[PDB]
């Protein structure tokens, strides 16, 4: 079962990749690279099989805005995404949307991948 | 495995209502905790399900894996293995 | 939006533009970030 997974925010940005074979990069200059035991790859996909992110459209979603853009490619099996928006830094910006229960489970799941990322290049690297 | 830049395990299937000190109480027995990464999910206020536990040695860190791969915490069988491998 | 069940409360399942549903989700007792 095909897995791939892209994040990238923001020339400032952030940015972190899992590739299937449990390869991490990440870079913020910062550049970090890892490569992850399929535990964690394991829980990676639970956490996003179960944010049902797979299921949601971005059409309703703020295109890239001038303060910046975010970028979720996701892939697991046959299914993928590839997501495209403006930044997102709080829950009052995701509420200001057309679709903003959508908006939220795409600012919950960023919020998720971000705080396991910056767990494992932190601690990894000491940073 | 491969070490940090001290020794990181990954823990799994952690119930969703424990906090810091159910790790804290599981792991402390195999050597010092540096440090103890237990996510939240802050849309729910429930730990996410993982956590990452750095010990200072890897004797630590295995005698921890070894002992605590199975065991229980708050009755749900967690899951402990290294958190990084090479390439 | 809350809406509390016997066993707590929980957010409420919505529905996507495309008609399917996004599930409910249990919320732990006494949180709200
Ligand atoms: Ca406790
Ligand atoms: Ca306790
Ligand atoms: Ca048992």
């Amino acid at each position: 079962e095909d897995f791939y997974l892209r994040y990238y925010v923001g020339h400032e940005f952030l940015e972190f990749e899992f590739r299937p074979d449990g390869k991490l990069r990440y870079a913020n200059m910062i550049r970090k690279e890892a490569f992850v035991h399929q535990s964690v790859m394991e829980e990676l996909k639970r956490i996003i099989i179960d944010s049902e992110i797979m299921q949601e459209d971005d059409l309703p979603w703020p295109p890239p805005d001038r303060v910046g853009r975010q970028e979720l490619e996701i892939v697991i099996g046959d299914e993928h995404i590839s997501f495209t928006t403006s930044k997102t830094g709080s829950l009052v910006d995701v509420n200001r949307s057309k679709d903003p229960e959508g908006l939220r489970c795409f600012y919950y799941l960023v919020q998720d991948l971000k705080c396991l990322v910056f767990s494992l290049i932190g601690l990894h690297f000491k940073i | 495995p491969q070490r940090s830049v001290g020794w990181i395990l990954f823990v799994t299937s952690i119930h969703e209502e424990a906090q810091e000190d159910e790790i804290q109480e599981k792991f402390c027995d195999y050597g010092e905790i540096k440090n103890i990464h237990l996510n939240l999910d802050r849309r729910t206020g429930f730990s996410k399900g993982y956590a990452l536990v750095e010990y200072e040695t890897h004797k630590q860190a295995l005698a921890a894996k070894e002992a605590l791969n199975g065991a229980e915490i708050m009755g749900q069988t967690i899951q402990v293995d290294w958190c990084f491998v090479k390439g | 939006t809350y809406l509390q069940s016997s066993e707590g409360k929980f957010i409420p399942a919505t529905k996507r533009p495309d008609g399917t549903w996004r599930k409910a989700r249990r919320v732990k007792d006494g949180y709200v970030p």
